[PDB]
C-alpha cells in the first residue's frame, strides 16, 4: 500500500509478501515465481502481476467476505502461484538456476521466446537437472556459474564430473557429427541443457559398453537403413566387433 | 502524532499510519514493528520539510483598523463608539466581521466584543509572495493601554 | 506399529495445526524482512544527515564516514545496524578530537 | 555587490534592497591569521535606528545570496522591530538547530537587506520610514577556529 511504480519494480517489492504467504524461505524464489507466472498468464482472465495489483488497489477490501466482479480470476492467479511454489520444492532445483529457468528457458531446451512449461516433460528435466547438479558436488557452483554465462567447456565440466577431459571432448565431437533433434552445435554444446544431456548420453552408452564414444559412433554407423547408401563392408563389422 | 504532523505543516492529505498493522490471523504479531516503521516515516518526512521560519511580528491597532475602513461598511472611531455603547446597552457599531457590538449568547449579552476580520488586516501584503506562501499565526498578544 | 503410525500422524497433525507453526514464521520473516529493509533506508538517511551536520560544523566535505555496504542482501541485511553504529561512533570520535 | 537598488524579481520590484559584499568588509584582517584560518558566521543581528512610530513596526528581510550548504531556511531572516533583533522570536544558542546564516564564511558571500513595499510613487507602507532611516547596522557574531 502506497507503492510508486517509478521508484521500484513491482515484482521485487511484492516478492517478500508473496514469500510470506506461499511459505517460501526465500524472496528470490518468490520473485522467480512471479516472473514465471507473468509468462504463463494463468487463469481464465490472463493474469499478470500488474493486473493483480490493479485489482487489489481498487476493488479488494481486506477482511470483507463479498463477491468482487473479477474475484475468481484473482483466485486462479493465486492458485497458480502456489502451484509453481510446489514445482520448486518438488524438483529440488536450487535458487539461482530457477531464476535461469524462468528468465532464460532456451538454456534449458525450450523454444525461442517461449514461456516455460510446468509440463510433465518439463518437470522431469528439472529433476534430471537437479540430479545433475547434485552429482557435481562441491564443484557445482563453478559449473553453474559457467553455465549461466556461456563459458562452460568440456575440460571444465569433466573436472567436476571426475571424468577424463578427452572423454567429453570425444563425446561432444560425436554428438555434433550425428543427426540429433535438436542439433548439437559447437555454439551450444555446453550452453543448452538439451545439448549437455545429449553429450552425456554418449558418455553413458560408452561407459556401459566399455568403449570410447567413437566406438559407439562406429556402432551406430552400422545401422541398416542409414547405410543403404554406403553399405558397410565385412571389414567394418570386423573392426567394430573387435 | 500524525495530527501534530498535519498541523505543523499545512497538509491533510498526507497520512502515514495506515490500517492493517494488526493482523488478527497472526495474533497481531509484528504490530509494533509496523508502527515503528510508520513513525520513522513521519519523522523522516518532517526533517525533510522543516524550515527555519521567517518569524515576523506585526502590531495591529484596532482604532486604526476601524477608522481606516471602506465607507460602505461604516468606519468609526473606537474610543468614541465604546463610550456610548457602554452607556446604552443596545448599541452596535461597524458591520461585517469588523463590527463592535454586544454578544448574542445567553451569558454574553452584557459583554462588549470587538471583532476583526483577518482578511481586512492585509497582513499578507507586507512581504512579497516570493518568500513563502504558508503564512500562519504563531502567537497573538494583546495590549490594552 | 499401527498405534505408532497413528501417534506419528498426531504429532504431524499437531505441528501443522499449532499456532507457532512454520507458516507463522514464514509470515513473520517475510513481513519483517520487508520492514527491516525499509527501515534501513530511513536510518542510513539520518546517518547521512548526521554526516552533513558533521560536514557543516567543521569545514570539510571530503570526509565521509557512512560508507556503502552496511546492507548485505545475501545475508538478509543482518548486522546492518552494528555496521552503522560503528560508523556513528567514528564520527563522534572524530568530532571530539 | 555593494549597491543599493530595487529588486529585479517579479514581486520584488517595489522593494528597496541594500547589498553588502563580505570581502569588502575586511573582517578577516581584524585578528591576525595565527589565531585561526577558519572564520565563520555564527549569528547576524540587525539594528535599524529609525523614527518608528510606536506600534508601527519596520518590515525587512536579511538574505544571503548563495544558499549553498545551508539548511532549509537558514539563508534568510526577518526584521520586525529593528532594535538588535535576530529573526527569531527568542534567541537560543543552546537550541539544537543551526541559527540563520550560521556557518557562512567571513571572506566570501553577499549579504542583502531588502525592505518590501518601499517606493513612494507606487504606494507602499514602508515609504515614510525609509525617508527617516539614517543607517543600517549589522551585529555580526562569528567564530574563529
Amino acid at each position: 500500500q502506497g507503492f510508486d511504480k517509478d521508484k521500484a519494480d513491482l515484482l521485487h517489492v511484492m516478492a517478500p509478501y508473496i514469500a510470506a504467504t506461499l511459505q517460501l524461505s526465500s524472496e528470490n524464489v518468490a520473485h522467480s515465481v512471479l516472473l514465471w507466472a507473468d509468462k504463463l498468464q494463468p487463469g481464465d482472465g490472463a493474469m499478470t502481476a500488474e493486473k493483480f495489483w490493479d485489482w487489489l488497489n481498487t476493488k479488494y477490501t481486506p477482511g470483507s467476505s463479498e463477491a468482487v466482479e473479477t474475484q475468481e480470476h484473482i483466485v486462479q492467479y493465486c492458485q497458480a502461484l502456489a502451484q509453481l511454489e510446489m514445482v520448486y520444492h518438488s524438483t529440488g532445483i536450487n535458487e539461482n538456476a530457477f531464476r535461469l529457468f524462468v528468465t532464460k528457458p532456451e538454456m534449458f531446451g525450450a523454444a525461442t521466446g517461449a514461456a516455460p512449461a510446468h509440463d510433465a516433460l518439463s518437470l522431469i528435466m528439472l529433476t534430471r537437472f537437479a540430479d545433475w547438479v547434485n552429482a557435481l558436488g562441491e564443484k557445482a557452483s563453478s559449473v553453474l556459474a559457467a553455465f549461466e554465462a556461456n563459458s562452460l567447456t568440456a575440460e571444465q565440466l569433466a573436472d567436476a564430473m571426475n571424468l577424463d577431459a578427452n572423454l567429453l571432448l570425444q563425446a561432444s565431437i560425436q554428438a555434433q557429427n550425428h543427426q540429433h533433434l535438436p542439433p548439437v552445435t559447437p555454439e551450444n554444446a555446453f550452453s543448452c541443457w538439451t545439448s549437455i544431456n545429449t553429450i552425456l548420453q554418449w558418455v553413458n552408452v560408452a561407459q556401459q559398453l566399455n568403449v570410447a564414444p567413437q566406438g559407439v559412433s562406429a556402432l551406430v554407423g552400422l545401422d541398416y537403413i542409414q547405410s543403404m547408401k554406403e553399405t558397410p563392408t565385412y571389414a567394418q563389422w570386423e573392426n567394430a566387433a573387435g | 502524532a500524525e495530527q501534530a504532523y498535519r498541523w505543523e505543516l499545512n497538509d491533510d492529505s498526507a497520512r502515514f499510519i495506515k490500517p492493517g498493522a494488526w493482523q488478527g490471523t497472526y495474533a497481531g504479531l509484528l504490530a509494533g514493528e509496523t508502527l515503528m516503521l510508520s513513525l520513522a516515516q513521519m519523522e523522516d518526512a518532517h526533517l525533510k520539510r522543516d524550515k527555519r521560519a521567517l518569524e515576523v511580528e506585526r502590531t495591529v491597532s484596532l482604532a486604526e483598523v476601524y477608522a481606516g475602513l471602506p465607507k460602505d461598511n461604516g468606519p468609526f472611531s473606537l474610543a468614541q463608539e465604546i463610550d456610548k455603547l457602554v452607556s446604552q446597552g443596545s448599541g452596535s457599531a461597524g458591520s461585517g466581521n469588523n463590527n463592535l457590538a454586544f454578544g448574542a449568547g445567553t451569558d454574553t449579552k452584557t459583554s462588549l466584543q470587538a471583532s476583526v476580520s483577518f482578511a481586512d488586516l492585509k497582513i499578507r501584503e507586507d512581504y512579497p509572495a516570493s518568500l513563502g506562501k504558508i503564512r500562519r499565526i504563531k502567537q497573538i498578544s494583546v495590549t490594552l493601554p | 506399529l499401527k498405534t505408532q503410525q497413528e501417534q506419528t500422524q498426531s504429532q504431524l497433525a499437531f505441528l501443522q495445526r499449532k499456532f507457532s507453526n512454520q507458516a507463522l514464521y514464514n509470515w513473520l520473516r517475510g513481513r519483517l524482512a520487508a520492514i527491516y529493509f525499509q527501515f534501513y533506508d530511513l536510518a542510513v538517511a539520518r546517518c547521512l544527515m548526521a554526516e552533513q551536520a558533521y560536514r557543516w560544523e567543521l569545514n570539510d566535505d571530503s570526509a565521509r564516514f557512512i560508507k556503502p555496504g552496511a546492507w548485505q542482501g545475501t545475508y538478509a541485511g543482518l548486522l546492518a545496524g552494528e555496521t552503522l553504529m560503528l560508523s556513528l561512533a567514528q564520527m563522534e570520535d572524530a568530532h571530539l578530537k | 555587490n555593494n549597491n543599493l537598488a530595487f529588486g529585479a524579481g517579479t514581486d520584488t520590484k517595489t522593494s528597496l534592497q541594500a547589498s553588502v559584499s563580505f570581502a569588502d568588509l575586511k573582517i578577516r584582517e581584524d585578528y591576525p591569521a595565527s589565531l585561526g584560518k577558519i572564520r565563520r558566521i555564527k549569528q547576524i543581528s540587525v539594528t535599524l535606528p529609525a523614527l518608528l512610530g510606536p506600534y508601527q513596526d519596520v518590515q525587512a528581510i536579511l538574505s544571503y545570496g548563495d544558499k549553498a550548504g545551508l539548511a532549509n531556511g537558514c539563508e534568510a531572516l526577518a526584521v520586525s522591530h529593528g532594535m538588535n533583533d535576530s529573526g527569531q522570536f527568542q534567541l537560543d544558542f543552546n537550541d539544537g538547530k543551526f541559527l540563520p546564516f550560521e556557518g557562512i564564511a567571513i571572506d566570501q558571500g553577499t549579504l542583502t537587506l531588502s525592505f518590501p513595499n518601499a517606493s513612494m510613487p507606487e504606494k507602499g507602507k514602508q515609504a515614510t520610514m525609509l525617508k527617516t532611516l539614517n543607517d543600517i547596522i549589522l551585529h555580526i557574531r562569528y567564530t574563529i577556529k
